[PDB]
RNA sequence: CGCGGCUCUGAUUAGUGUUAAGUCGAAAUACGGUUCGUGUAGUGGAAGUUGCACGGGACUUAUCAAUGUUGAACAAUACGA
RNA sequence: GACUAAUUACGUGCCAGCAGUCGCGGCAAUACGUAAGAGACUAGUGUUAAUCAUCAUAAAUAGGUUUAAAGGGUACUCAGACGGAAAAAUUCGCCCAAAUAUAGGGGACAAUUUUUCUAGAGUUUUAUGUAAGAAGGUCGUACUCUAGAGUGGAGAGAUAAAAUUCUGUGAUACCUAGGGGACGGGUAAAGGCGAAGGCAAUCUUUUAUGUAAAAACUGACGUCGAAGGACGAAGGCAAAGGGAACAAAAAGGAUUAGAUACCCCAGUAGUCUUUGCAGACAAUUAUGAAUGCCAUAGGUUAGAUUUUUAAUUUAGUCUAUAAAUGAAAGUGUAAGCAUUUCACCUCAAGAGUAAGGCGGCAACGCAGGAACUGAAAUCACUAGACCGUUUCUGACACCAGCAAU
RNA sequence: AUAGAUGAGUUUGGUGAUGGCUCUGAUUGAACACU
């Protein structure tokens, strides 16, 4: 649990939209036809709810759980085979939404390359 | 629905329709009930409709999905906070009997708390201090504590004279041949005597039960 | 129904006490000096922020609790909800 | 969408069944369109945009609602005054016709037939007291207001 | 379904379960298991 | 610890036996007599006193019964006011 | 010519439907006299019956050892079923 | 005869016969046969067969599934259906509005798309509380075996009562010292947890949700979900362990008209461990999941706020009611008002059966008819009667006594 | 096309439901019996 909540701070510090706005070259998606960039109010706090952070937090949980189901006696844990399936389906939905929402922004590619998320993780149907 | 269909609100509509025409078609209708014309122009009042009740206190602004909107609210006044303070500092002030029975409901017509604690129609009680305090705390701009001390001290000097007058009034009466009956100190003790005896009889009769049942606990009935 | 009871256990205890014709004095320590509790110097509740310490002993109504009278539980709740947010 | 109109119809039935003098609705232009038609037809007593608490009952018309911006749009609600005459609600039944699963549209000649109490399409003829509200390009209208303007459109609900 | 009617299904299922046990051998000879 | 529940609607709120059905006051005396015969014997002399007490039982008159207890009448007055209702 | 499908027939054999007047028990409906049913595995001429877990469509059908009070005297022009 | 307009007499006697449905006929039949009368249609009249309608009786219009046919064991999910706020572009869907309408108009709504918004849905801030799950180790009460040629020296255990059975190779009873296997007392509650199945001794390790209050953050990212896959009680199959106790089977002793049985002496699979198979349950709330909404009261569970007394409030759970709803029983955080979506139902019986097929080592599972035969099956309620049902009330009903057969 | 929407017998000790069956209406490129 101490590493779980310590990893949550790493995801907010790495993929936090309040940090990638300045770390990446083109974080936001490209503008559309006629749309012009306008200033918006600043964030009152850190970015903990963006799809990048949530997808990163889900990745840490999927590893901590999938690594326990593969350990000694992990096959005997039949109830948490739903928990792993429920974490992958929660990440599939956010990846599927962020894909069309970000329209290939540099902030979308940073998440994939860093977390190693391949199309198999959201494209088709996750069958476990 | 166990309840029955009450049509009390439609007695006039139902009675006026039954009296419009005659059951024997071809004849004029008979005279209607005598009450039909009496309430002709006095219709019933609307019932069962739930309105937004009076808000005696500001409703919670932060609430986004408030419940109990059609529920009457509690009545609270600025004096409630003051009454609780006084009667908690003077618990034995509750032992002084107070008559909450109304006479004509016109008590507040002769109450001018700018004068003092002694008003017309009401007795000198903890309520007088709260009303006098509230007046000072609002008109003279005093604080809750300052206005409390002032009205509170005026209240003590009046109570002292009331107790000093009982003692002196009885002392002088005997100096001129005045005698009185029994006082509470004596009457109160006599009642304890009569009640103490009842306990003595119970204890004396209840102890015999244990000593008898205790000695008989052993099965010494052989009488060896 | 109106849940009521007789009030003579306290109504008449007040009249029987006042029949003793004795005041209530301040608690003394053990030169018996019976001082009334209604004195203007001791019986006061309104104080000024400039009120120093030497005159804080005369009062009788304090806003804070008596630390020795609280239980170990009531004292922790006090430290957490009254003094901590007053730094 | 049409789901909000369907919730507005069942809610008003439950508020009238409970004999409530006031009732709140989510603040949307679609609900406002139907409420204005109900008020225009005489089924409700008032319409007022406000917060999560009802405005002052007595000063309801002279109530001053604050401007609706993005800082409070989430807490806005439409407050409706309900009528009750002769120990009976004036808005007893609100039966929807077009639903999320199917949007029922009627033509001008079908509305002319339903207005005189003859079935046409998936609708039924109107009887004494019943009303029908159609969502047309000219706004939410009553079936007799629609045939007068000679337009069809989406049928919302039948008000008994 | 009442208990009275469930006892009708109870007998029909037991008679069938009892028939298959009895004919299991000849169904095994004819390759009909 | 929780407080007593509020009884649900009952057909009738009452106690079965209003008056305590006390036991025959001598069935206890006989047990003492039967106790001596088991320890001291039948024709012994120690049990000569308990036997006299047993013979004293039946020679005495039976105490008259007490007046009925009106508890059930008062329980029926406060039923609807003390429980969730009354069953029909 | 071969393989497959389909139709008809087949010693022998199974199931079920109908049929008041036969025979053997008494399983269910009441605490049905071993609670009854679900699943599963056995067992017995038959209905049945046994183990294991489960359901109430069975026990809310529930009804006092708290045993029930001198809760502020008496008398007056007060009080008066 | 009634449905269905229209009657008697005689004959027949559960026979002969009538009959679309219910039915009629057993010696005083308006129902059969004859006679007459009556009620109808008419060159047609009846009957048989078929079709529509009756039949909201496969319900798109327009049904239903707590107890009557009918809710999947479970919810994560691809396809699919449905799903916020304020504007804009496009289609010109939609409407005028047709004649399969060229060309236009109207702009609420609909489809694709764009930009903003934060009420839905989520993330962070170690919540609290908690028998969800899993791993590696233990604790304890009892039981059991062995040993001490222990003490003691004839019974013990079983049952309604017995018998089989245990015991002089020393039992039961009372101890000491070792070994073994499972099980989980109190706490404990209308209590809690998980998608369900299910989960209750203890330490450490390990795992996903959920709940409360404040802020912050993302900005419709949502709900349902055929199929596939996963999980899924007990019993069961397979392999290797374990084996105290319990206990199908097999067997013995009783009871009984007989007794497979209920009871008893014993007792193998099995229950337990590890790895697979299997997938059926009263897998239940006889009630799929989810959303919006409707008046109260009394408890209870985990928080939060407060003048922490006690109130207020969020999310659960239960009891009793109002409006209402229901065939009623009842429900009333739903069996109400509505909506979304999936599953399933279409008289009984045959039948969840047959055949072919698929899955499995097997047991069995999934899927799933028709023939033959019926006018009824079915549900809730009402008043009785009955009970080897409770609690009362009368009677030589019984007890007791005397007499008698 | 604006007159067009209907029931009846039959389950029960009885009542209310559920649910089939049959009759009531119209018809045939019909057949058969009596005419
Ligand atoms: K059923
Ligand atoms: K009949
Ligand atoms: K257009
Ligand atoms: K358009
Ligand atoms: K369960
Ligand atoms: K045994
Ligand atoms: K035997
Ligand atoms: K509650
Ligand atoms: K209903
Ligand atoms: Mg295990
Ligand atoms: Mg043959
Ligand atoms: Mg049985
Ligand atoms: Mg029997
Ligand atoms: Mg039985
Ligand atoms: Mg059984
Ligand atoms: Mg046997
Ligand atoms: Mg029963
Ligand atoms: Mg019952
Ligand atoms: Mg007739
Ligand atoms: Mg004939
Ligand atoms: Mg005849
Ligand atoms: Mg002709
Ligand atoms: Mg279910
Ligand atoms: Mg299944
Ligand atoms: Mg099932
Ligand atoms: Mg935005
Ligand atoms: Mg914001
Ligand atoms: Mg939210
Ligand atoms: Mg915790
Ligand atoms: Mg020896
Ligand atoms: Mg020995
Ligand atoms: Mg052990
Ligand atoms: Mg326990
Ligand atoms: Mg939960
Ligand atoms: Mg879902
Ligand atoms: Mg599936
Ligand atoms: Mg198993
Ligand atoms: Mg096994
Ligand atoms: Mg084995
Ligand atoms: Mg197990
Ligand atoms: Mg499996
Ligand atoms: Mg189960
Ligand atoms: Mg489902
Ligand atoms: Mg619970
Ligand atoms: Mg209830
Ligand atoms: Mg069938
Ligand atoms: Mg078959
Ligand atoms: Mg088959
Ligand atoms: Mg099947
Ligand atoms: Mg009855
Ligand atoms: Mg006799
Ligand atoms: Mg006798
Ligand atoms: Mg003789
Ligand atoms: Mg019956």
């Amino acid at each position: 649990k101490d590493r779980k909540h310590a990893n949550i701070r790493r995801c907010i510090e790495t993929f936090g939209r309040h940090i990638t706005d300045q770390s990446l070259e083109r974080p936001t998606p490209p503008l559309a036809r006629g749309v012009e960039p306008k200033p918006q109010p600043v964030r009152a706090g850190p970015d903990t709810g963006s799809s990048e952070v949530q997808i990163a937090i889900l990745t840490s949980k999927i590893r901590a759980l999938s690594k326990a189901l593969e350990g000694h006696g992990g096959n005997r844990d039949k109830n948490n085979k739903r928990s792993l399936r429920r974490l992958c389906h929660k990440r599939q939905r956010l990846l599927r939404y962020m894909e069309r929402k970000e329209r290939g922004s540099g902030r979308w590619h940073h998440m994939l390359e860093t977390l190693g998320l391949t199309p198999a993780t959201w494209k088709g149907q996750i069958t476990l | 629905g166990k309840g029955r269909i009450f049509q009390a609100a439609k007695v006039y509509q139902r009675a006026s329709e039954a009296a419009a025409t005659n059951i024997v078609s071809g004849l004029p209708p008979r005279n209607p009930p005598l009450w039909l014309k009496a309430i002709e122009s006095i219709p019933p009042a609307e019932i069962n409709t739930r309105p937004y009740p009076i808000q005696h206190s500001p409703p919670n602004p932060r609430a986004r999905k408030p419940r109990n909107l059609f529920r009457p609210t509690k009545i609270v006044y600025p004096e409630d906070e003051l009454r609780r303070d006084f009667y908690r500092d003077h618990p034995w002030e509750l032992a002084r009997p107070r008559m909450i029975i109304e006479l004509d409901g016109k008590d507040a017509r002769f109450l001018d708390w700018s004068k003092g604690l002694r008003q017309r129609g009401i007795p000198l009680s903890g309520e007088s201090v709260v009303q006098r305090q509230l007046w000072l705390m609002e008109n003279q701009g005093m604080t809750k504590q300052e206005a409390y001390d002032k009205a509170r001290h005026e209240f003590y000097k009046l109570r002292q004279l009331e107790q000093m007058e009982r003692r002196i009034a009885v002392e002088e009466a005997r100096m001129v041949g005045g005698y009185f009956g029994k006082d509470l100190l004596t009457v109160g003790m006599e009642l304890e005597n009569k009640t103490y005896e009842s306990w003595k009889k119970w204890a004396t009769t209840e102890i015999a039960r244990q000593e008898s049942a205790r000695a008989s606990m052993y099965t010494n009935v052989v009488d060896n | 129904i109106t849940d009521f009871t007789s009030g003579t256990q306290h109504g008449l205890t007040l009249k029987k006490f006042q029949a003793l014709n004795i005041p209530i004095s301040t608690p003394s320590e053990i030169r018996p000096v019976q001082r009334s509790v209604f004195e203007a110097d001791t019986d006061v509740t309104a104080f000024s922020p400039d009120e120093q310490i030497q005159e804080a002993e005369k009062r009788w109504k304090f806003s804070g609790p008596w630390l020795a009278g609280m239980t170990p539980g009531e004292f922790k709740e006090y430290l957490a909800k009254t003094v901590r947010p007053k730094r | 969408g049409i789901q909000q109109i369907t919730n507005m119809c069942s809610h008003l039935q439950n508020a009238s069944r409970a004999r409530l003098g006031l009732t709140s609705l989510p603040n949307t232009k679609y609900n406002l369109a139907l409420a204005l038609a109900l008020h225009r037809a005489g089924f409700i007593s008032s319409i007022t945009r406000g917060g999560p608490h009802p405005p002052t009952p007595e000063a309801l018309m002279t109530y001053e609602p604050e401007p609706v911006t993005s800082a409070n749009v989430a807490t806005r609600r439409l407050w409706v005054g309900l009528k009750y005459w002769n120990e009976e609600p004036v808005l007893k039944e609100l039966k929807p016709i077009s639903k999320p699963s199917r949007l029922v549209t009627a033509s001008l000649e079908q509305l002319n037939r339903v207005a005189r109490g003859f079935p046409a399409g998936y609708m039924k003829g109107l009887q004494l007291g019943e009303c029908l509200f159609v969502n047309t390009d000219r706004g939410v209208l009553e079936v007799r207001e629609a045939v007068e303007r000679k337009v069809g459109g989406l049928v919302l609900c039948k008000v008994k | 379904i009442s208990v009275r009617r469930q006892k009708k299904l109870k007998i029909k299922k037991k008679k069938y379960k009892k028939l298959m046990r009895r004919t299991r051998n000849e169904r095994r000879k004819q390759d009909r298991l | 610890p929780n407080k007593p529940i509020r009884l649900p609607p009952l057909k009738q709120l009452r106690v079965r036996q209003a008056n305590k059905a006390e036991e025959n006051p001598c069935i206890a005396v006989m047990s003492s007599v039967l106790a001596c015969w088991a320890s001291a014997g039948y024709n012994s002399a120690g049990c000569a006193t308990v036997e006299n007490a047993l013979r004293a039982c039946m020679d005495a008159p039976k105490p008259a019964p007490k007046p009925n207890n009106t508890i059930n009448y008062h329980l029926s007055r406060f039923q609807e006011r003390l429980t969730q209702g009354k069953s029909k």
